[PDB]
């Protein structure tokens, strides 16, 4: 017995197992459990989303809809809103210039109820592919980094902007060329009697962006800003026209991508206090045109949730798989019920 | 007419004859890769591979590794190139050792025998053959050391036995014995051209002025073996590739399965399914670019030309779908199977503890088919029967008598004429006393049975006498009076010696005469001369014979003998009657005379002779009837019965003669008496069409009932095989062949056991296994779908060319019923699987071009993307296909009627594979749709307002797939052990582990430096944990429905079985 096999359990496939059955003594109380445990997490999580209470505006067309002289009403298919009691009025814009040719629009709204919860201040834009993929890789993050990359070092990504008449482009690639550059107000200016809600702007971004964007040490004789920044950089960069993207925390919270077509992006918060009831006004600065891509950027006003917004999907889901788990279970107690299989322990055709 | 020269090689060899030159070696060091990559890219997915990896190359389409694709498959490709290698090395040790045999050619120069080699004998050098050494090529035989030219040749190559043949020498060139007279012969040769049939030849030979003919009785083949002769002088004929062994074999053909050939349909499909994704995706990406030229002036968009994105954009999309066809797969299959193949050979009772040999498989490949055979092409002797034929029983003096006596009918009942069973000791009692009358009858009779044969005994230097016998039926009745007593010894030409170990005296009898063995006559009469003086004949033979020639006022006990044939016939065993009869001097004395009228006519001898010996077989006295056996192996009869039972075909091919064939099917419970054998023996082309047009004739006319159909069997001699393979003749052969139950095939060359698989095989799409020993069979065994070769005995060619090596045939019974079901059960789905949870994953990659305007952006990274089929979803196809039991053990062979369920082809089609397919996208839509729906505008995390983004969402999309696709494995699983415990859940444990790891060290180390702060914002909020417990649930809510319906109101044969094993 040289070549004789081992006597293992292993070996001779007699491991001890355990097989099991798919019987209505064990799949129907299953059903029922599921559709016992799933059906109090999606009322809870539609609740929670119910209890979000915010508002929308859609201040694109502000150029040639709204009125110079005093406000008029915003059209109904711009806004939206979601309150614990009902508005009496609606919101309102105008659009004032200044002496130079820059616009702004005014935003003129009510808050019926103190919305004791942390406020949060976001623009929303639509049909701006931000997950292109010429568009998610094109950018060098070395110089995110402060490193003064050279010319041939610079990364190919940013191959449409990457250097200019001989120049370096401090910030590489197409992100940081087509950035949003319309301003909010930092302030809710409150209208007859209503105090000022004072917001802020300092920790938006992610906290590890806070980390890696660093202050450049380039010198602004080597650096030229993209075809974009020209207007607020006009001939160039100087030893102080230099931005420190350590702290210019609108730029972190841009690069950071989105994967959908359609995203937010925070601009300002509020978490000290509360705002009471009534009339509350907002200027944005109306720089960044829409013709640009052909969507549709907006002003929302938010809370937070549980899971985040005002979003039903979760609990919907929930409530889908529970119903479908009751109902089947239903459908298989009566047939078993009313219509025994009896197939029989040695019934078979062999 | 090939035209030889005796003496002048030099002139003879002008023609362009061979040169011995044998070839086994399908590569050589000058064309192996032109072949080798010829035959590897003929695949398609090879091809597929191959193309994948040439257009990855490309700097901007890729967006993983560029050299793991092409580094597996240099890898894959540089093992598949070493084995053939490691083959082909094997086949060359063989073929160059079977080159440097030591021969003995008569050289000129010398003018005697020198000792060449194989190589270098050209037609016509005269060699020499020694004692037992092979013969070297087609050698027509000129003398030996026999007084009249007779040799004894071993034929086990060309056919399957061991008997010895015999041959001799024309009488006009029978008297060149010593080497100085070979020089002065002289003349030429006229054969026939290199054919391939072993038992016909035709030549003339010219000498001096006169000519003589040639026949198969002088040609001696390649594959023979001179034994019991000294030396024999042989004339070279045919040699090389020329001789009839080697020209009739084949090489070896490259063999697929039945799943392989599924699996290239499978990918032709799939293929065309991929350009159809990647053209709707470039035709959209193009259509978008031109259309909203004003809207994606922000991607500063070239525009120069179309085709130069066009071109550009396939390739990226090329290069993004192509996992629906991947490599892990097709290395895991291989990696299944060998691990198959290694636990199929380790199993204790497919393990023959007599000779220590257990089960090997040494092709893994093709371990699938095992579950779907419904063929078995069988060698007669050595697979079905041992070759050793047993001396059972006799009766003499109206008594039976064996050794081991069973209980069943031990008692004789002396119901008149005596009927049972008495020992051996009884019968030695009966011998001894000398007062019984029976005495000098069984005493004739053990001389009849020690010294009527023809067998040459040698001795070794144990002691322990060899019997060679040039048939075994003569062998067993020399064996049978040797250990009752009666040791036949040394045999000098006309006197026979007996040793008597009764009284320890030795005798001696002096051969007169005796007639030869002939099928016509199935008699042989030998009239001796013994130590009294007196002349007596021996004779023996069938009972249709010599029953006619009896005194019957002379004999008292034939009615005894009848029934004891006749008891021994309801047995199948082989019988022999026994005669006597003492003679006088005067009929002896014009009897030689007689036979020397017979020795004058040599113009008749076939008839003359046979019929001047019947002048005095005229009377006799019966002694009696003896019965010899031809035992089989232990469990053959089962196994035969259980392989029919779960519907498979055996027929039977064998190089034999008619009867013993029809008696070892007989004696196997293989055939039946009532089973009405269509016996086809016709001798022309014209007499074979006839018989089968007869045989058809008359089947379709009647009604084919059940038991009509189960009896009936075929028996086909050689000659008419020979025919029936015709391109004419083969649908009547093949349409008469499928009706019958069994099927045999008599004095059939190794040529034509491979022809008849290739005919089964081409006029049909069946499975085929052929199992055999020896050598004859090989060109079978590479002929079929499967082949077996008997392993644990002396001269293992079939173990080393066949693609399994079993110890005996009872063991061919669990190899297909278990391990042969549950391998096709596993690997099946070990590709299905395989199949699926790559889908479900990159179908995603599609959804997401409508949501990025066709640009071919992915969602996770690309080393996430390279570790799903390395880390975390490879252990469960692994533990589907190997440690996975649909069914147990005893079931599988209680119920053989379930390895049906492999038959038919159950468990992989095109419609489950599509059916997989389909549920793989739909799962992968469910997960990009509900992903997209619960992370609507980024606004999903409870942490101070910050969002999630890109990474952060597509990490959730890759959790969600990967738990979605161990919950479909899980479902699928039928036993759950501890390798299926620990890697269904063990892949989830691992990856929830690994990723927080993962990201919160690598991106560090500027590897994948997108999860920065992945981990906070994914482990860190609640949404992902709650679409990590509803997604999934939700994808296999469907298919847990499903399973339980089809289990409870629609069940099929294993889930029958299944239930009733879970509770009984
Ligand atoms: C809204 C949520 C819905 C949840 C509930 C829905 C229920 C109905 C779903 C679909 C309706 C359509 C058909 C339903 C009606 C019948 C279902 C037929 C089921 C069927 O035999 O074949 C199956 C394919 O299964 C799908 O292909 C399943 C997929 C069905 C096709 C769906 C169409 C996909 C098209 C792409 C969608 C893209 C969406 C568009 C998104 C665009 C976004 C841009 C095959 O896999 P299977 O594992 O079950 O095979 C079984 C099973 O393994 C087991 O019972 C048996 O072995 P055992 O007993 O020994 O274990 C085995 O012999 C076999 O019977
Ligand atoms: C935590 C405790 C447990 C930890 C265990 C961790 C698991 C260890 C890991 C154990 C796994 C054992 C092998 C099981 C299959 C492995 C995956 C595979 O083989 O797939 C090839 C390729 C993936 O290709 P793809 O994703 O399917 O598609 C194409 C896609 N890349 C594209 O861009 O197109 O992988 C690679 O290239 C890198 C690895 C190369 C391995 C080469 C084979 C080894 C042979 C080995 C042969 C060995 C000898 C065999 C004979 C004895
Ligand atoms: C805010 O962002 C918008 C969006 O990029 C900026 O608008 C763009 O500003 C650049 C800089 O001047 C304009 O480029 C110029 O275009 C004219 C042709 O109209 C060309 O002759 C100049 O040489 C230069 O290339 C660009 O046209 C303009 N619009 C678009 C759609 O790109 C805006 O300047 C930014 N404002 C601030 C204050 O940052
Ligand atoms: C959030 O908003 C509240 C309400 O405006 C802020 O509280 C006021 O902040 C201003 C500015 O310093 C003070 O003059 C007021 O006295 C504060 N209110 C009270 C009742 O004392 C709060 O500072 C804001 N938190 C931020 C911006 O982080
Ligand atoms: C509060 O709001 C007023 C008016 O908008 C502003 O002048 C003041 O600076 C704000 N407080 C702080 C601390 O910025
Ligand atoms: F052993 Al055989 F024909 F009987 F090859
Ligand atoms: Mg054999």
């Amino acid at each position: 017995t040289s070549k004789k096999p081992p006597n293992t359990a292993f070996r001779q496939q007699r491991l001890k197992a355990w097989q099991p059955i798919l019987s209505p003594q064990s799949v129907l109380p299953l059903l029922i459990f599921v559709a016992c445990i799933f059906t109090p997490i999606g009322i809870g999580l539609i609740v929670s989303a119910t209890k979000v209470q915010d508002l929308t505006i859609d201040y694109s067309h502000c150029d040639t809809k709204a009125s110079t002289t005093a406000f008029e009403d915003i059209p109904k298919k711009y806004i939206k809103y979601h309150f614990k009691s009902k508005v009496e009025n609606k919101p309102q814009w105008r659009l004032t210039e200044n002496e130079n040719g820059e616009q702004s629009c005014e935003l003129q709204f009510e808050i019926p109820n103190d919305i004791k919860k942390s406020i949060f201040i976001y623009y929303k834009i639509t049909n701006f592919y931000q997950n292109h993929r010429r568009y998610v890789q094109s950018f060098d993050t070395k110089q995110i980094l402060g490193e003064p990359i050279k010319k041939d070092d610079l990364d190919t990504s940013c191959s449409p902007i990457r250097s200019r008449e001989d120049k370096i482009i401090y910030p590489c690639g197409l992100i940081a060329n087509s950035m949003f550059n319309d301003t909010f107000s930092q302030v809710l200016s409150g209208i007859d009697d209503t105090e000022d809600y004072n917001l802020t702007n300092k920790h938006i971004s992610w906290s590890i962006d806070r980390h890696r964007f660093k202050t450049t040490k380039y010198n602004a004789s080597d650096i030229v800003p993209p075809p974009n920044w020209m207007k607020k950089y006009p001939d160039g960069y100087t030893d102080e026209n230099l931005p420190d993207i350590h702290t210019w925390e609108e730029f972190q919270v841009w690069m950071r991508t989105a994967a959908f077509p359609k995203f937010y992006k925070l601009t300002l918060k509020n978490e000290s206090a509360s705002l009471p009831k009534g009339k509350y006004q907002m200027n944005i600065e109306l720089n960044y045109p829409i013709s640009l891509f052909g969507g549709t950027k907006s002003f929302v006003l938010t809370t937070n949730g549980a899971i985040g917004g005002r979003n039903m999907s979760l609990g919907v889901l929930y409530l889908i798989v529970a119903g479908l788990c009751a109902l089947f279970g239903i459908i298989f107690l009566v047939k078993l019920i009313f219509q025994p299989r009896a197939m029989g322990d040695h019934t078979y055709l062999n | 007419p090939r035209v030889i020269h005796i003496n002048d090689s030099l002139a003879n060899s002008s023609f362009g004859y061979s040169d011995n030159h044998i070839s086994t070696t399908k590569y050589n060091f000058a064309t192996f890769l032109p072949k080798f990559l010829f035959q590897e890219f003929s695949k398609y997915a090879n091809l597929f591979f191959l193309c994948t990896s040439a257009i990855q190359q490309v700097p901007h389409v890729s967006p993983t590794n560029r050299y793991t694709t092409i580094g597996t498959l240099l890898v894959v490709l540089i093992v598949s190139a070493m084995k053939e290698c490691i083959e082909d090395i094997k086949r060359a040790n063989s073929d160059k050792e079977l080159n440097n045999s030591t021969a003995e050619i008569f050289s000129e120069a010398h003018d005697d025998f020198v000792e060449k080699r194989w190589i270098d004998i050209r037609v016509g050098d005269i060699i020499r053959v020694k004692s037992e050494e092979p013969i070297p090529a087609d050698t027509i035989i000129l003398s030996s050391s026999e007084p009249e030219g007779l040799c004894y040749i071993e034929t086990a190559n060309l056919d399957g036995e061991t008997n010895l043949k015999i041959k001799q020498s024309r009488v006009e060139t029978a008297k060149f014995i010593d080497v100085k007279t070979l020089k002065n012969m002289n003349g030429k040769v006229v054969s026939e051209q290199p054919n391939s049939s072993l038992y016909t030849y035709e030549g003339t030979m010219t000498l001096n002025d006169r000519q003589i003919p040639l026949s198969p009785d002088q040609m001696i083949l390649r594959g023979a073996t001179l034994r019991n002769t000294a030396w024999i002088f042989g004339l070279v004929i045919f040699t090389g590739h020329e001789t009839k062994l080697l020209r009739n074999a084949t090489a070896t053909p490259i063999k697929r399965t039945a799943v392989e050939k599924i699996i290239n349909r499978q990918i032709i499909a799939l293929f065309t399914v991929l350009i159809v994704l990647i053209l709707i995706s470039s035709i959209g990406n193009v259509i978008m670019s031109t259309a909203d030229a004003k809207h994606l002036s922000y991607l500063y968009l070239e525009g120069t030309n179309k085709a130069g994105l066009f071109f550009k954009d396939f390739l990226t999309f090329w290069i993004l779908f192509s996992n629906l066809v991947p490599i892990s797969l097709f290395v895991t299959v291989e990696l299944i199977k060998y691990y198959q193949a290694f636990m199929i050979g380790s199993d204790l009772d497919l393990y023959y503890e007599k000779t220590d040999t257990p089960t090997v498989v040494r092709t893994s490949s093709l371990v699938e088919e095992l579950g779907q055979i419904e063929y078995i092409f069988s060698d007669k002797t050595g697979t079905l029967t041992r070759n050793i034929m047993e001396f059972k029983s006799c009766s003499i003096a109206g008594h039976c008598y064996i050794d081991k006596i069973p209980e069943d009918k031990t008692a004789t009942v002396e119901d008149g004429i005596e009927v049972g069973y008495r020992k051996f000791d009884d019968l030695k009692k009966k011998l001894n006393d000398p007062s019984d009358e029976d005495s000098p009858i069984i005493n004739d009779f053990l001389t009849l049975l020690a010294t009527c044969h023809t067998v040459i005994p040698e001795f070794q230097s144990d002691g322990s006498i060899k019997y060679q016998a040039a048939s075994p039926d003569e062998g067993a009745l020399v064996q049978g009076g040797a250990d009752l007593g009666y040791k036949f010894i040394i045999r000098k030409p006309n006197s026979v010696t007996v040793l008597l170990e009764e009284t320890g005296e030795e005798k001696e009898y002096q051969l007169l005469n005796i007639c030869e063995f002939n099928s016509t006559r199935k008699r042989m009469s030998a009239i001796f001369r013994f130590p009294d003086g007196s002349i007596k004949l021996f004779c023996k033979g069938a009972d249709t014979v010599i029953l006619e020639r009896l005194d019957d006022e002379a004999n008292q006990y034939v009615e005894a003998t009848m029934r004891h044939l006749e008891d021994y016939a309801s047995e199948g065993l082989r019988t022999l009657c026994l005669a006597m009869r003492d003679i006088s001097e005067g009929e002896y004395e014009e009897w030689n005379s007689i036979y020397n009228e017979a020795a004058t006519t040599l113009d008749n001898r076939a008839e003359k002779l046979d019929e001047a010996a019947n002048l005095i077989e005229k009377n006799l006295i019966l002694i009696g009837a003896t019965a010899i056996e031809d035992k089989l192996q232990d469990g053959v009869p089962e196994t035969i019965h259980t392989l029919q039972e779960a519907g498979i075909k055996i027929w039977v091919l064998t190089g034999d003669r008619q009867e013993t064939a029809i008696n070892i099917g007989m004696s196997c419970r293989l055939l039946s008496e009532d089973m009405n054998l269509l016996i086809i023996n016709e001798e022309t082309r014209d007499d074979t069409e006839r018989n089968l047009l007869e045989k058809i004739n008359a089947l379709n006319e009647h009604q084919l009932s059940t038991h009509d159909m189960n009896t009936l069997a075929l028996v086909i001699d050689g000659k008419s095989l020979g025919f029936a393979l015709e391109p004419e003749l083969e649908d009547y052969l093949l349409t008469v062949a499928k009706l019958c139950k069994a099927v045999i095939c008599c004095r059939v060359s190794p040529l034509q056991k491979a022809l008849v698989v290739k005919m089964v095989k081409r006029k049909s799409s069946s499975l085929l296994l052929a199992i055999g020993d020896g050598a004859n069979d090989v060109s079978m065994i590479q002929a079929a779908h499967v082949g077996v070769g008997i392993s644990g005995m002396e001269g293992m060619q079939a173990a080393r060319s066949a693609d399994i090596a079993v110890g005996q045939f009872k063991f061919l019974k669990k190899l297909l019923l278990v391990h042969g079901s549950w391998s096709y059960q596993r690997i099946s789905v070990a590709i299905l699987y395989s199949f699926y949870k790559n889908t479900a994953l990159y179908m995603t990659q599609f959804w997401y071009v409508f949501a990025n305007a066709f640009s071919g952006q992915s969602i996770m990274e690309s080393w996430t993307m390279s570790f799903y089929n390395l880390f975390f979803t490879v252990w469960p196809p692994f533990v589907i296909g190997v440690f996975d039991q649909f069914v147990s053990s005893r079931l599988l062979e209680r119920y053989p009627q379930l390895y049906k369920l492999g038959q038919k082809g159950q468990f992989f089609s095109v419609y489950i594979f599509w059916g997989w397919i389909i549920n793989g996208f739909f799962h992968s839509a469910i997960v990009f749709i509900g992903t997209i729906l619960i992370y609507r505008y980024g606004f999903a995390l409870n942490m101070h307002g910050e969002l999630a983004d890109h990474w952060s969402w597509g990490v959730t999309v890759y959790t969600t797939s990967v738990i979605i696709v161990l919950g479909k494995a899980a479902l699928v699983t039928n036993q759950w052990t501890k390798f299926t415990l620990i890697a269904i859940p063990g892949s989830l444990l691992f990856w929830l582990i690994f990723f927080p790891i993962y990201a919160s060290i690598f991106p560090h180390a500027n590897i994948s430096r997108e999860y920065y702060g992945v981990v906070k914002h994914t482990y860190g909020s609640g949404v992902f944990w709650l679409t990590l417990i509803v997604l999934p649930i939700f994808a296999l809510v469907r298919d847990f429905l499903w399973k339980y319906y089809k289990r409870m109101y629609e069940p099929e044969t294993y889930h029958v079985i299944q239930e009733m094993q879970k509770y009984n």
